C-alpha cells in the first residue's frame, strides 16, 4: 500500500487558481489513488486556539502523561498491540461484500459518476481528480477494511455507508473543489433591484425569472441571501 | 440459572417462548424430588471446603443463612465456599 | 495500660471465643490502606485466622470518613473489630458514637460483658487516655509504653474521673494540667505493627519463616523515617532469624529451600534489580551526602566510580549480568573507597530472602516493590473518591504481591519503583533548582504549582516519597538547622491541594544525645486548630494526621494563619 | 444441554482428583477424640466410617479418608503419611523395571500421578526423602511411561487394547484420543464389510 | 447407552441426605444456645461432596 | 478575562398603554424600577401583561428550536431533503439555532422569574418538564 | 549540556499571539503563519534559556521570543499595514 | 389472622434456605425485615408461611427475573400481585378487582420511546429544566421511523396481498425504461415540482397521465407506492398509478410486538364481561366558555348527564372563543386572567350538581385556541403534541372534583386490553386545502378522511412545514398498533361514526351544529355509539 504525502504547485492550494492548475499529478498517477485527501489551513481563531493549546501541551511534558493515561483508561491502543491486532487481522480475515451491500456500492457509483458529469459539462473541461472503475473498487476496498478490523467475515451496509461517507469526504471532497460570468452579473443585479434588501422570495419563482444557478450560492458566501426554508425560500439576509 | 435469565432479541418467538418455559421446566426438576441436592448447581467437584473471596461490585449488604456480608467493593473474605457459589457465579465475588 | 506485652495470648483466646464460628462471619478486620507496616500486619493475621478456620472480612479504609461510613454500615451480628494501623489517637467511642450501655450484655458479680469488641492496633504513641484509660469496648495492643510511661497521666485521668474548696479547684487545675501537657505532642512511631503481631504469634506458637518474613517486611518499612524505630527491632530480628534457620547448613541449593540469611545489604536504592550506578544514583542517602541533584554531583560519581577501578560500562550494567569478578569483591572495594566521600554508612547488614532458584531479594527491596504497587498499581467531591477507589484498589495488589506464587507482579511493582524514584529525582531537581522551598523562621513552605507528572503526587504515599527525598538532602545540609516542612500538590481536575506537614529529622547514622530524643510531628494538632475556626473546606480525615485536602484559592490565607499559629 | 460439551466422555482432572480423595490413607493425628473413661460431637459422616475418627489417639496411625486427612492436615492437626510406594528406594526401582522391560508398564498404584500431585502439594513436610528428589523420580516415570505410550499408540487397530498397568490420569488423558482414532478405524472396517 | 437408573439405591441415598442434613440442622441449633467444630465441618463438607456426585449423575443422565 | 456577569432577556417592542412609548424592555440588566414603569412618562407596567409577555417570548423560542433548518456542519448547506443521514459532502447536520443556546435562554427565564417572582412564569416552567 | 524546559509557562499568551499571527497573516499579509510558527516561539523561548545556561525557560525568555517572532512578522509585511499591525501586536511585547 | 411482629435474626435461616437455595435469591437485610414484616402481620407464630415465600419467590421469578429481591418495591410488588390473583380466585385481601387498578390515561410525554431498528427489531429507549428538549438526531431520524414503520407495513400487507418488490429509488438510476413500484414520501422539491423522498434517495416524478386510487386523500408529506417506469433522459419516474400503503389489523401488530402476562390478559377480559355498564360521554368540540349561549346549553346537557353519570367525560378543545395572546391594555381583557375566570365559572356550573363529578373521570383534551399552544400559533395548528392545560388554570377545576385529568391533544386511554386515542384536530379542512389536483358524498368524505389516516398510519401526515411536530414526541402520533378506538374530533367535518380494519372512528363534531348542543355517547362493552342532540 502506498500512502503518499505531496505539495500542490505554489505551496498553498490557492483556490483561487483552477483546480487543474494546483495539481501537477497526471489523471493516470491520480487515479491509482483510493483516497485523495485535499486538507487545508482553515485560519479559523476557534480552532487555532484549540491546536495551540494542544501543540503546547505536547511540548511541556504534559503529553507523557495524557497519552499514557488515555492508553491506560483504554481508549487508546499502544503500537505494539496495535501492529499485532494488524497482522492478526490482515492474516484471519477477507471480508465479502453481501448483495444488499453491492446495490447500494453500485447505485452510489452511478451517483458520483453523474456528478462528476455535470461539474464537467458545466466546467467544459476534464476534471483533473478523475472518478473511474478502479475508484468502485477503492469503495470496496474501503468497505472490506471496515469490517475486516471488526473481523466480521461479510461486510453489511454499514461498512458500506462509511466507506461511502469516507470516499465523498475525500476523493469528492478533492474533485468538488471549484474557482456565464454575464449571465452571473445580470442575475446579482437583477434581484439586487427587484429583491428588496429585508424580505424574502421563494426559488421557484426565481427559476420562473431565469440554469445551475451558482450564482445564488456566491451570494451566500457574500451573505447577501441566506436559503432558510429547507431551500424552498430565499431571503436576503441583509446585504 | 444460577447466572442471570436474559440481547434477546436474537432468539425468534417460538426459541424466546421454549428457552421461558425450558427454565419453568429446570425449576420444577430442581424442586420436584431432587431437592436436597442443587440440580442447577455447578459441576466442578468441591475440592476446598474453605475459600477466600474479593468483592468485584458493591452490593451493599446480603443476608446469609446464619450471619451476614457486608460486600464491600474491593473487601476480601474468608468464608465457605458453599455459602457464595451464586455469587461467584453471578458476578460479584472474584477469588477462586 | 489496656493490653501488654505478656497478655496478647489472652486477646487472642477472647476473640476466638466470641467469634471462631464456622456458622458466619462475625470478624472484620479494618486495615489502613497506605501503609506496609499495616499491611503485613493483616497479612499476618489473615494467615494465623486461616490456620484455625475463622471466618474474617479484611476491608481496607483510607480515612476516617470511610471508617465511620462503614461503621454505620456494619451489622450488629459482627461481634469483633480489628483496626490496624490507626485509630489509637481519637476518641473512637465519640467518633463512632458508641455508648457502652447498648453495647452491653450480661453486666451480672464484678465483671463486665459487651456484645461488641474494638481491637485497636497501631504505632501511634499519643495514646487516647479515653481509649487506654476510660472505656472497656475499646481494647488498645499496647507495647508497654502505657503501663511504663503513662503513671502521671494514669492518676490525671482517673482522679479528675472520679472527682467530676480552693484545694481541690487547685489540685484539679494541676492534674489537669498534667493531662494537657500530655496532649499537644506530635505524632510519632515507637514500635511496628508486624512485629506486635509476631510478638503474639510467638505467645501463641505460630511462627514460621513466612511469619519471620512478615514480620522482617513489616519493620524494614519503618527504616526510612523512624530509623531509630528500626535500629530497636533489628536485633529481636536478628535472633529469630538464627533460631528459625535449620541446621542444615552450607547444603547444596535445591528449588524447594527458602532462606532467610543476614548479609551485608548495602543501603543502595534496588541494587541487585537494576545496575549499580542506578543504586547510587537515585540512593536518597547517597544524593544527600553528594547532592547528586546539582551538575556537579555526577561528576562526583562517575570520579567515585572511576576511584574505585569500576568500569562505567561494568556499573551500568545489570546487577545479574555485572561480571562474577567485580560482583564478588564489592565488599572489599567499598571499604576501600567509600569512606573518603562520607558514604561510610552505606554499608550495612540486612535480611536476604532466596527462593530456590529465583534469585535473592532483600527486604529493602521488598518494601521498595510494595510501596511501588501501593502508589501506582493501577465535580470535586466525586472524582476525588474515585481516586479513594483506586488507592484502595492498589492495596490488593501490594497483598497479593506478598504470594510466593505472585513474582510476576513484585517485578512489575520493582519496575514502578524504578520509575517512581525517577520521577521522584526529576520533580527534586526541579524544586532545588528553581529554589521553590521558601524558608522562613516558623517552617520551609514549598508548593508545587505547575510541572510535569503532578498527577502523581496527589497521592500521599508519593508526596511522602518526595518530601522523605527532599528531607534527607536537606538533613545533611550543616547550614541548614531543622524546622519541619510543608509540601503542597494542586490537583488541577478537583481544584485542592494536598498539604503535606512533615517533619526535620537528623542525619542518617548519627548518634547523638538530641538523637535519642525523638522529633514529633506538630502538624496534625495545628491543622485541626486552624480549621475548627475560619471554616475553609479543608478535609481532615486521612489517618496519617499531618496531610489535608484544602481548596486552591483557601491555601494562601490557610497557610498565613498557620504563620500565626505557634503550636508547631 | 446439561452436561457441557469438555465433560461428555471423559473426566476433567479435577473429578479424577475428587475420586482419588475418595481412597483411604494412614496418617499421624495430631488430636486425640478418643474419649475417656471418666460433651463432644462425634463425626458420624454417610459416605465412609467414622469409627477410625472418634478413636484418634494423638501419633498413633490411623486409616481415614483422603479428603479428610487432607482436612485436617490444612490445620496443623494430622500428618499424612506417605504410601511405600512414594519413597526414593521404590520409585528407584520402578524406574529400573521400566528401564529394563521395554514393552509393559511398571506396577504402580493407578492413583499414583494423583496421589504424589496432591502430597507433594498439601503435605510437603511429611516425606522421610527430601521432596526434591521424589520429585525428579516422579517426573522420570512420568517421562519413561510417556514413551512407552507414544510406541504403543502405534498399535490402535479396530478390534481392541490391552493397556495393561496404566494409570488413571494417563487413560483420563489419553482418553479423547485412543477411543475416537479406534472409532474411526472401526467405522471404516464396518463400513468395509458391508456384504 | 443410557444405563438402568438404580431406583432403591437412590431412594437410600437421597433420603441419607435428608436425615444428614436435618441432623446437622439440630446439631447447629443446639451449638446456637467444648468447642469442636471440625465433626461439624467435616459433616458438611461430605455432605456437599455427596450432593455433587448425585448432581454430576443426574445431569449426565 | 473580563466577562460580562450579567445576560440579557429582552421583550422586543413593549407598548406603554398610557403614552404609547414602544422600548424594548431588558429584565436581566435594567434596573427594576426601569422595567415596571414606563421610560418618558412614570406610569407603572401590569404584571399580568410583563408575564404574558415573557411567556410569549418562551414559546416563541421553544418553537423557533423546534422549526429551524438543519445545516450541514463542514459546507453549511442548509438541510432540503427529509430523509438523510448527513450531507452528500460527509458532514453530519447540525442545527442553526443549537440546543444549549435555548437551554441558556430558559435557565435565565427560570431566574428571571425566580428573582422577580414571577408566579405565572414559575408556572410555565414547571409545566414544561 | 543544557536542555531548558518549558514547565512553568503561560500557554494561554502563546496561544493568543499564535491566533493573532494567522488572523492577520490571513488577511492583509503574505508570511505564511503554520503551526511551525507556534512551535518557533518555544523554541526560540528554550533558545534564550539555554543562553542563559538556565534549565527551566522563564517568563522574561518567553516573552522575548515572542517579541522576535512577532517583530519577524511585522518587519516583512508591506509598508502600508506596518502600522496597524504593530499597534495591534504592541500588546504582547508589553516591557520592551 | 393473629397479628405479631418477628425479627428478622431468626426468620433469616428459613428465608434464605428457600430464596436462595431453591431457586438463587439473594436478600438483604432490608429485605429480609420487610418480609419479617409482612410475615408477622398476615400470619401468627411464622411456622406456616413456606407456600407464601414460595409464590413469592415464583412470581418474582416469573415477572421481575432479577436479584436482590429486597429493593422494598420488588418484595412490595410480588405481594401486590399475589394479592390480586387470590383475589381473582374468589389472607391479605379477598375483595373484588377494580377496574381504576387496570384503568389508566397516557399522555404524550409519558408514553415509551419505540425505535425501529432498520433491519427488524422494535427496540425500546424509554435530566434537568431543559431536559425535554429534543436533540437533533431526534430531528434528522423524524421521517426516517415513520418510513422504517410503513416499510414495515408495506412488506407484511402487499406482497402476501397482491407481488412486485419495492424497490429503493436510489436503485433507479442506471436503469433507462424498467418498472419498478416505489414507497416514498410524496413532497414538493425545492425546484417547485412534485417528488418522491426515500431513506435511500429522491427522485422528480411525472404525475401527469396518472390514475389514483380515488378511495384515498393525497396530501404532500404522506407516504405514497407509486409506480411506473423510470427515464434516464431527464432523470423522472413517470407515474401511473399511486396508492397509499395497505393498513393492518390491530391483531396482526399485536403479535409482531408480542407486548400484552397472562393473568393479566385473564383479569382485563373478565372485567370486559363483568363491566358491561360502562358508558362514555364524549362532548362536541369548540366548547366556547365565552358564549353565554353555550355556557346555558352545558347546564343543560351536565343536568341531564347529572342522573346517570358517565365513567368518563371527555371535554374536547378550543374552550375560548378568542385565541389567547399577550394584550397590551390595562382593562381585565387580560386574557391569561381572563381564561381563569372562565374557568372559575365552570367551576361554579359544574360544583352546584353533586351526582355528577363523583365517581366520573374529567379529561380535557386542548384545542387550537388554548393557553401555552395559543401564546405563538395565535389560534392556527400550530405545534401539534400540545401540552395539557397548565395546572395553574385548573385551581377551582380540579379542586371541586377528585378524579380529572388534563392531558395532551392525542392522549392515549388505556381502559381495558383495548386502547382509546383522543385527537382533536381539523384535519378534514387541512386535507382539502392541500390536497393536490390530478391532471389524469360526504360520507365518503368522512370514509375517505378515516381510510388516509389508518392507511398512512400517522395521526397527522404532513410535511414538518405544515404541522410542525416535538421531534421526540412523534411516537405519539403514530398509529403503530392502530388503536381499536379512535376519538377523531373535528370541527370542519360532519358528525360520523365508522369502522374500518377493526378500528372505531368516532368524530362529535362541533358542540353546536345549528342550534343543538350535539354530544357523543360511547359504550366500550358493546362498542356501539348514539348521539344525543339537546335542543338549545
Ligand atoms: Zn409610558
Ligand atoms: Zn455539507
Amino acid at each position: 500500500s502506498v500512502l503518499a504525502a505531496a505539495n500542490p504547485i505554489y505551496g498553498r492550494y490557492d483556490d483561487l487558481k483552477s483546480p487543474g492548475d494546483n495539481i501537477d499529478f497526471q489523471t493516470t498517477i491520480l487515479s491509482r489513488f483510493d483516497m485523495i485527501f485535499i486538507v487545508k489551513d482553515d485560519h479559523n481563531e476557534e480552532r487555532d486556539i484549540s491546536i495551540a493549546n494542544h501543540v503546547i501541551n505536547i511540548h511541556t511534558g504534559n503529553a507523557n502523561a495524557m497519552q499514557n493515561q488515555q492508553e491506560e483508561n483504554g481508549s487508546e491502543i499502544s503500537i505494539e498491540k496495535m501492529k499485532r491486532y494488524i497482522t492478526y487481522c490482515r492474516l484471519k480475515c477477507a471480508p465479502r461484500l453481501s448483495p444488499q451491500a453491492a446495490e447500494k456500492l453500485s447505485s452510489n457509483f452511478v451517483t458520483i459518476r453523474k456528478q462528476l458529469l455535470i461539474n464537467e459539462l458545466e466546467s467544459t473541461e476534464r476534471s483533473s481528480i478523475p472518478i473511474t472503475i478502479r475508484q468502485l473498487e477503492a469503495i470496496i476496498r474501503i468497505t472490506e477494511s471496515l469490517a475486516k478490523l471488526e473481523l466480521s467475515p461479510i461486510a453489511q451496509e454499514r461498512h458500506v455507508d462509511e466507506a461511502i461517507r469516507l470516499f465523498q469526504a475525500s476523493t469528492m471532497d478533492a474533485a468538488s473543489q471549484d474557482p456565464s460570468l454575464s449571465e452571473i452579473r445580470r442575475f446579482e443585479q437583477e434581484l439586487k433591484r427587484r429583491l428588496p434588501i429585508g424580505w424574502s422570495t421563494s426559488y421557484q419563482t426565481l427559476r420562473r425569472e431565469f440554469a445551475l444557478d451558482k450564482a445564488l450560492y456566491a451570494l451566500e458566501k457574500h451573505e447577501t441571501i441566506q436559503l432558510r426554508h429547507q431551500g424552498q425560500n430565499i431571503y436576503r439576509s441583509g446585504v | 440459572n444460577g447466572l442471570d435469565l436474559m440481547d434477546t432479541n436474537n432468539l425468534s418467538h417460538q426459541e424466546q417462548e421454549y428457552l421461558k418455559e425450558y427454565c419453568d421446566l429446570i425449576t420444577d426438576l430442581k424442586s420436584g424430588d431432587l431437592v436436597d441436592i442443587d440440580l442447577s448447581g455447578s459441576l466442578v467437584p468441591p475440592s476446598d471446603v474453605f475459600i477466600d473471596v474479593r468483592v468485584l461490585k458493591d452490593a451493599g449488604e446480603i443476608q446469609t443463612e446464619y450471619g451476614v456480608f457486608n460486600l464491600i467493593k474491593d473487601s476480601q473474605f474468608f468464608v465457605r465456599q458453599s455459602d457464595v457459589e451464586r455469587l461467584i457465579q453471578q458476578g460479584y465475588l472474584q477469588k477462586i | 495500660m489496656y493490653y501488654g506485652i505478656s497478655q496478647f495470648s489472652e486477646a487472642y483466646n477472647k476473640i476466638l471465643r466470641n467469634s471462631s464460628s464456622h456458622s458466619s462471619c462475625q470478624l472484620v478486620i479494618f486495615v489502613s490502606c497506605l501503609n506496609i507496616d499495616a499491611l503485613c500486619a493483616t497479612k499476618m493475621l489473615s494467615l494465623l485466622f486461616k490456620k484455625q478456620l475463622v471466618q474474617s472480612q479484611i476491608v481496607p479504609i483510607f480515612g476516617y470518613s470511610e471508617l465511620r461510613r462503614h461503621y454505620s454500615q456494619l451489622d450488629d451480628n459482627i461481634n469483633s473489630l480489628l483496626l490496624v494501623g490507626f485509630g489509637g489517637v481519637i476518641d473512637l467511642e465519640a467518633f463512632l458514637e458508641i455508648d457502652p450501655q447498648e453495647y452491653v450484655i450480661d453486666t451480672d458479680s464484678g465483671e463486665q460483658s459487651f456484645r461488641r469488641d474494638i481491637y485497636v492496633l497501631d504505632a501511634h504513641r499519643p495514646w487516647n487516655l479515653d481509649n487506654i484509660f476510660g472505656s472497656q469496648i475499646i481494647q488498645c495492643f499496647d507495647d508497654g509504653t502505657v503501663d511504663d510511661t503513662l503513671g502521671e497521666q494514669k492518676e490525671a485521668y482517673y482522679k479528675l474521673l472520679e472527682l467530676d474548696r480552693k484545694q481541690r479547684k487547685k489540685q484539679i487545675h494541676e492534674y489537669e494540667g498534667v493531662l494537657e501537657e500530655y496532649y499537644s505532642q506530635g505524632t510519632t512511631v515507637v514500635n511496628s505493627i508486624s512485629a506486635q503481631i509476631y510478638s503474639l504469634l510467638s505467645a501463641i506458637g505460630e511462627t514460621n519463616l513466612s511469619n519471620l518474613w512478615l514480620n522482617i517486611l513489616g519493620t524494614t518499612s519503618l527504616d526510612i523515617a523512624y530509623a531509630q524505630v528500626y535500629n530497636r527491632l533489628y536485633p529481636l530480628l536478628q535472633d529469630e532469624v538464627k533460631r528459625l534457620t535449620p541446621s542444615s547448613r552450607n547444603s547444596v541449593k535445591t528449588p524447594d529451600t527458602l532462606t532467610l540469611n543476614i548479609q551485608p545489604d548495602y543501603y543502595l536504592f534496588l541494587l541487585r534489580h537494576s545496575s549499580l550506578y542506578d543504586s547510587f544514583y537515585y540512593s536518597n542517602y547517597v544524593n544527600a551526602k553528594l547532592s547528586l541533584w546539582n551538575e556537579n554531583g555526577k561528576k562526583r560519581l562517575h570520579k567515585m566510580f572511576a576511584r574505585m577501578g569500576i568500569p562505567l560500562s561494568t556499573a551500568q550494567e545489570t546487577w545479574l549480568y555485572m561480571d562474577h569478578s567485580i560482583k564478588r569483591e564489592l565488599g572489599i572495594i567499598f571499604d576501600k573507597n567509600l569512606d573518603r566521600y562520607g558514604l561510610q554508612d552505606i554499608i550495612r547488614d540486612g535480611f536476604v530472602r532466596t527462593l530456590g532458584y529465583r534469585g535473592s531479594i532483600s527486604a529493602s527491596e521488598f518494601v521498595e516493590a510494595l510501596t511501588a504497587l501501593l502508589e501506582v498499581g493501577n465535580n470535586s467531591a466525586q472524582k476525588l473518591t474515585n481516586l479513594r477507589k483506586r488507592w484502595v484498589s492498589n492495596f490488593w495488589l501490594s497483598w497479593d504481591a506478598l504470594d510466593d506464587r505472585k513474582v510476576e507482579l513484585l517485578n512489575r511493582g520493582i519496575q514502578l519503583a524504578q520509575d517512581l524514584q525517577r520521577a521522584i529525582f526529576n520533580t527534586g531537581v526541579a524544586i532545588l533548582e528553581k529554589k521553590l522551598i521558601k524558608h522562613l523562621r516558623i517552617y520551609r513552605l514549598c508548593v508545587l504549582q505547575d510541572g510535569p507528572d503532578l498527577d502523581l503526587y496527589r497521592n500521599p504515599l508519593t508526596l511522602l516519597r518526595l518530601g522523605n527525598w527532599l528531607i534527607e538532602c536537606c538533613a545533611e545540609s550543616e547550614d541548614k538547622q531543622l524546622l519541619p516542612m510543608v509540601l503542597a500538590s494542586i490537583d488541577e481536575n478537583t481544584d485542592t491541594y494536598l498539604v503535606a506537614g512533615l517533619t526535620p529529622r537528623y542525619p542518617r547514622g548519627l548518634d547523638t544525645i538530641h538523637t535519642k530524643k525523638p522529633i514529633l510531628n506538630n502538624f496534625s494538632m495545628a491543622f485541626q486548630q486552624i480549621t475548627a475556626e475560619t471554616d475553609a473546606k479543608v478535609r481532615i480525615d486521612n489517618f496519617e494526621s499531618s496531610i489535608i485536602e484544602i481548596r486552591r484559592e483557601d491555601l494562601s490565607p490557610f497557610l498565613e494563619k498557620l504563620t500565626l499559629s505557634g503550636l508547631l | 444441554m446439561s452436561l457441557p460439551a469438555h465433560l461428555q466422555q471423559t473426566f476433567s482432572p479435577e473429578e479424577i482428583q475428587f475420586i482419588v480423595e475418595n481412597e483411604p490413607i494412614k496418617i499421624f493425628p495430631r488430636i486425640t477424640t478418643r474419649q475417656k473413661i471418666r460433651n463432644h460431637t462425634r463425626w458420624q459422616l454417610i459416605t465412609t466410617d467414622d469409627k477410625a475418627l472418634n478413636n484418634m489417639v494423638a501419633m498413633r496411625s490411623t486409616e481415614v479418608v483422603l479428603w479428610i486427612a487432607l482436612l485436617l492436615k490444612q490445620q496443623s492437626k494430622c500428618s499424612i503419611v506417605a504410601p511405600q510406594w512414594l519413597t526414593t528406594k521404590e520409585l528407584d526401582r520402578k524406574i529400573q523395571y521400566e528401564k529394563t522391560h521395554p514393552d509393559r508398564f511398571s506396577e504402580l498404584p493407578w492413583n499414583w500421578l494423583v496421589l504424589a500431585r496432591i502430597l507433594f502439594n498439601k503435605a510437603k513436610d511429611d516425606f522421610h526423602d527430601p521432596i526434591h528428589e521424589l520429585r525428579g523420580k516422579i517426573q522420570d516415570l512420568r517421562e519413561i511411561r510417556q514413551i512407552k505410550v507414544l510406541k504403543g499408540l502405534k498399535y490402535l487397530n479396530e478390534s481392541h487394547l490391552q493397556l495393561d498397568n496404566l494409570s488413571l490420569l494417563e487413560i483420563n488423558e489419553l482418553r479423547p484420543f485412543i477411543t475416537e482414532i479406534m472409532d474411526k478405524l472401526r467405522e471404516i472396517h464396518t463400513a468395509s464389510l458391508t456384504a | 447407552e443410557l444405563l438402568p437408573y438404580p431406583h432403591q439405591l437412590m431412594k437410600r441415598l437421597l433420603n441419607r441426605i435428608s436425615m444428614q442434613s436435618q441432623l446437622i440442622e439440630n446439631i447447629s441449633m443446639g451449638f446456637l444456645d467444648n468447642e469442636s467444630k471440625l465433626p461439624l465441618l467435616c459433616m458438611e463438607t461430605e455432605l456437599e461432596r455427596l450432593k455433587f456426585v448425585i448432581r454430576s449423575y443426574i445431569r449426565c443422565r | 478575562e473580563f466577562k460580562d456577569p450579567s445576560l440579557s432577556l429582552v421583550v422586543p417592542d413593549f407598548l406603554c398603554e398610557y403614552c404609547f412609548f414602544i422600548s424594548d424592555i431588558d429584565f436581566c440588566k435594567a434596573a427594576p424600577e426601569s422595567i415596571f414603569s414606563c421610560v418618558r412618562c412614570h406610569k407603572a407596567f401590569n404584571q399580568v401583561l410583563l408575564q404574558e409577555h415573557l411567556i410569549q417570548k418562551l414559546r416563541s423560542d421553544i418553537e423557533s428550536y423546534l422549526i429551524q433548518d438543519l445545516r450541514c456542519s463542514r459546507c453549511h448547506k442548509v438541510k432540503r431533503d427529509y430523509m438523510s443521514a448527513h450531507c452528500p459532502c460527509a458532514g453530519a447536520w447540525e442545527g442553526t439555532l443549537p440546543r444549549e443556546s435555548i437551554v441558556q435562554k430558559l435557565n435565565v427565564f427560570k431566574q428571571v422569574a425566580k428573582y422577580y417572582g414571577f408566579d405565572i412564569l414559575l408556572s410555565c416552567i414547571a409545566d414544561l418538564t | 549540556k543544557i536542555y531548558p524546559k518549558l514547565h512553568q509557562m503561560d500557554m494561554d499568551k502563546v496561544s493568543r499571539v499564535y491566533a493573532d499571527l494567522r488572523r492577520e497573516s490571513i488577511s492583509t499579509g503574505s508570511f505564511p503563519i503554520t503551526v511551525r510558527h507556534l512551535e518557533s516561539i518555544l523554541r526560540i523561548a528554550e533558545s534564550f534559556a539555554k543562553m542563559r545556561l538556565s534549565e527551566f525557560v522563564s517568563s522574561y525568555d518567553l516573552d522575548r521570543a515572542i517579541k522576535v517572532v512577532v517583530d519577524s512578522f511585522v518587519d516583512a509585511q508591506k509598508v502600508s499595514v506596518r502600522r496597524q499591525l504593530r499597534r495591534s501586536f504592541a500588546i504582547y511585547t508589553l516591557g520592551h | 389472622v393473629l397479628p405479631v411482629k418477628i425479627q428478622p435474626p431468626l426468620l433469616r435461616p428459613l428465608a434464605y434456605r428457600v430464596l436462595s437455595r431453591k431457586y438463587g435469591l439473594s436478600i438483604k437485610s432490608d429485605g429480609l425485615s420487610a418480609l419479617a414484616e409482612f410475615v408477622g402481620t398476615n400470619i401468627g407464630a411464622n411456622w406456616r408461611q413456606g407456600p407464601a415465600t414460595i409464590k413469592f419467590l415464583e412470581q418474582f421469578a416469573a415477572v421481575w427475573k432479577q436479584q436482590e429481591r429486597g429493593l422494598f418495591i420488588d418484595q412490595s410488588g410480588v405481594k401486590e400481585v399475589i394479592q390480586e390473583m387470590k383475589e381473582r380466585e374468589k389472607p391479605e385481601s379477598s375483595k373484588a378487582l377494580d377496574w381504576r387498578d387496570y384503568f389508566k390515561v397516557i399522555n404524550a410525554s409519558q408514553q415509551q420511546r419505540f425505535s425501529y431498528n432498520p433491519h427488524k427489531m422494535q427496540f425500546i429507549f424509554v435530566g434537568g429544566i431543559a431536559g425535554f428538549l429534543p436533540d437533533i438526531e431526534d430531528k434528522v431520524q423524524m421521517f426516517l421511523t415513520r418510513y422504517y414503520l410503513t416499510n414495515d407495513r408495506v412488506m407484511r400487507n402487499e406482497n402476501f396481498q397482491n407481488s412486485m418488490s419495492i424497490t429503493p429509488i436510489k436503485n433507479l438510476l442506471g436503469r433507462d425504461a424498467q418498472n419498478f413500484l416505489l414507497l416514498g414520501l410524496l413532497n414538493k422539491n425545492f425546484k417547485g415540482n412534485w417528488s418522491l423522498e426515500d431513506p435511500s434517495g429522491s427522485v422528480e416524478i411525472d404525475i401527469s397521465q396518472t390514475i389514483p386510487t380515488q378511495g384515498h386523500y393525497y396530501v404532500p408529506g404522506c407516504m405514497v407506492l407509486v409506480e411506473g417506469i423510470y427515464y434516464s433522459v431527464g432523470n423522472k419516474f413517470h407515474v401511473t398509478s399511486m396508492t397509499l400503503p395497505p393498513g393492518e389489523r390491530r391483531e396482526i401488530t399485536l403479535e409482531t410486538i408480542g407486548n400484552l402476562d397472562k393473568d393479566l390478559k385473564i383479569r382485563l377480559h373478565l372485567l370486559e364481561k363483568e363491566l358491561t355498564d360502562h358508558k362514555f360521554v364524549i362532548l362536541g368540540a369548540n366548547l366556547f366558555l365565552d358564549d353565554l349561549k353555550i355556557m346555558t346549553a352545558l347546564s343543560k346537557i351536565l343536568q341531564k348527564l347529572n342522573d346517570d353519570p358517565p365513567t368518563l367525560l371527555i371535554w374536547q378543545g378550543s374552550f375560548t372563543s378568542v385565541p389567547v395572546f399577550a394584550s397590551m391594555s390595562s382593562r381585565n381583557i387580560s386574557s391569561s386572567t381572563q381564561f381563569k375566570n372562565n374557568f372559575d365559572a365552570l367551576a361554579t356550573l359544574l360544583s352546584r350538581f353533586d351526582n355528577l363529578t363523583e365517581n366520573t373521570t374529567m379529561i380535557f383534551i386542548p384545542g387550537p385556541n388554548d393557553l401555552w399552544g395559543s401564546m405563538v400559533s395565535l389560534g392556527a395548528s400550530g405545534t401539534l403534541p400540545q401540552d395539557p392545560i397548565p395546572s395553574a388554570f385548573t385551581k377551582k377545576i380540579n379542586k371541586v372534583c377528585k378524579n380529572v385529568v388534563w392531558s395532551s391533544n392525542p392522549t392515549r386511554i388505556a381502559y381495558l386490553s383495548q386502547e382509546i386515542v383522543i385527537f382533536r384536530d381539523d384535519l378534514s379542512g387541512r386535507f382539502k386545502r392541500h390536497r393536490l389536483e390530478f391532471p389524469f358524498q360526504k360520507v365518503q368524505e368522512t370514509r375517505k378522511l378515516v381510510k388516509t389516516i389508518l392507511d398512512q398510519g400517522h395521526l397527522s401526515p404532513f410535511l414538518d412545514s405544515l404541522r410542525p411536530i416535538s421531534w421526540d414526541l412523534d411516537h405519539t402520533l403514530t398509529l403503530c398498533p392502530i388503536p381499536s378506538t379512535m376519538v377523531l374530533c373535528d370541527t370542519t367535518s360532519a358528525q360520523f361514526d365508522l369502522t374500518y380494519n377493526g378500528c372505531k372512528v368516532i368524530n362529535p363534531g362541533s358542540f353546536i351544529h345549528n342550534r343543538r348542543a350535539r354530544y357523543m355517547e360511547y359504550v366500550p362493552s358493546s362498542k356501539k355509539t348514539i348521539q344525543e342532540e339537546i335542543y338549545i
